[PDB]
């Protein structure tokens, strides 16, 4: 029937994100502080935007 | 520390009601402070929150 199993696996450090909590209370959006130059104007900023 | 379920009962006090519109003082579950409630509808709390 054409499936396949899949096991994909990162490894985990301490480090800090900018999350995003909508009307409900959900997670939508994340941004990794040190990551690129827009995630780090994004992270002085504290904007998605 | 001032927030959970393992109370140490060497001051021991009854329960009140959450009285909403006046200035208080509380303790809910550990959280000490002092402010004004107001009772709301809110649909945003899981049930690990
Ligand atoms: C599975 O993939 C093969 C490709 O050779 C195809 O011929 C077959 O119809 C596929 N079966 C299903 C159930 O998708
Ligand atoms: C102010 O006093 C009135 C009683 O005269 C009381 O009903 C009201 O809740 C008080 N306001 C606050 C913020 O405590």
């Amino acid at each position: 029937d054409n499936e396949t199993l899949e096991y994909w696996v990162t490894p985990l450090s301490r480090r800090q994100y900018l999350l995003n909590f909508d009307e409900h209370g959900v997670i939508t959006n994340a941004v990794d502080c040190s990551s690129s130059f827009l995630s780090e104007i994004q992270c002085k900023t504290q904007s998605f935007a | 520390i001032n927030s959970g379920t393992t109370c140490s009962n060497d001051l021991l006090y009854s329960n009140t009601e959450v009285s909403t519109g006046v200035c208080v003082n509380y303790d809910l579950y550990g959280i000490t402070g002092q402010g004004i409630f107001k009772e709301v509808s809110a649909a945003y709390y899981n049930n690990w929150q």
